């Protein structure tokens, strides 16, 4: 499609202020484009609860596979809302390796 | 199916003073997946703006000619780590061997992503080589790329893997030592 737009918005989730990062994941994952996975996936480590959701929803929209394991991280994140922002992606994704993530990630809250 | 005007079109594109429009030609040509553009992409991957080196790695990979394996090894050493990435996965998809050594050296990149991509591509060529640096990478401090690490060698399989298993199931810690555990329970 129109390719124009992604490097800026790639870099807007660069920016010092988290709703400008946040506001450029939702952008990008209305897009669905697949050249946004690598700088999503590190907006999934993002220090704001906020942008880690936004990404782990954008990254859901692409269904690029490369998010799965980074995805799987995000089940346990300290963040309640990011956790099924991820699961929700990991759905979307539909790689069967997330399962068996998310019946273990049960094994280990139960202990 | 291909349309001859557009791909050529798009490789003029690649000369192009804008940054975006240099962007939009790189993906639109990996998306096509004619080898015409091999040779322009190559060169593209040379280029001074990294987002546009970024698309030409990914179109590539994405087309899979053989011509760009020396090239996207050498992307294994560029700057920008989401080059890398790319150059790593591209490098997965074609399936040559001559990856198989940098790949290896990529396992122990800077960038956690770069990491990730490394062992996921080591997994897809399925070279035995990869093995001994894969079971070092099951003790990686990011845990994306322990996962990925653990999927690759399950996907190469055989008796140098069974047999790294065997050893970490008695000698190994943690993680790595329940990888082992569970390979050994469904591989026998």
């Amino acid at each position: 499609g129109d390719e124009r737009a992604v490097p800026a918005l790639i870099e807007a989730l660069k920016d010092s202020d988290p709703n400008v990062r946040a506001s450029a994941a939702d952008a990008l994952g209305k897009l669905g484009d697949p050249e946004a996975v690598e700088a999503l996936i590190y907006a999934l480590r993002d220090k704001d609860g906020y942008v880690r959701f936004s990404a782990a929803l954008a990254l859901g929209k692409i269904g690029d596979a490369a998010a799965v394991y980074p995805l799987i991280q995000a089940l346990e994140d300290e963040d309640s809302r990011v956790r099924w922002s991820a699961a929700y992606a990991l759905g979307q994704i539909g790689d069967p390796r997330a399962e068996e993530a998310l019946r273990r990630a049960r094994e280990d809250s139960d202990w | 199916h291909t349309d001859p005007e557009k791909v050529e079109m798009y490789i003029k594109n690649l000369q192009d003073d804008s940054i975006v429009v240099r962007y939009s030609a790189a993906s639109a040509l990996g998306k096509i997946g004619d080898e015409r553009a091999v040779e322009p992409l190559i060169k593209a991957l040379k280029d001074e703006d990294g987002y546009v080196r970024q698309a030409a790695a990914l179109a590539l990979g994405q087309i899979g000619d053989e011509r760009a394996v020396e090239p996207l090894i050498k992307a294994l050493k560029d700057e920008d780590s989401t080059v890398r990435i790319r150059a790593a996965r591209a490098l997965g998809k074609i399936g040559d061997e001559r990856a198989v050594e940098p790949l290896i050296k990529a396992l122990k990149d800077e960038d956690w992503q770069v990491r990730l991509s490394a062992a996921s591509a080591l997994g897809k060529i399925g070279d035995e080589r990869a093995v001994e640096p894969l079971i070092k990478a099951l003790k990686d401090e990011d845990p994306s790329v322990r996962m990925a690490a653990a999927n690759a060698l399950g996907q190469i399989g055989g008796e140098r893997v069974r047999a790294a298993m065997e050893k970490l199931a008695e000698t190994g810690t943690g993680f790595a030592r329940k990888v082992a555990v569970n390979y050994l329970e469904t591989h026998k």
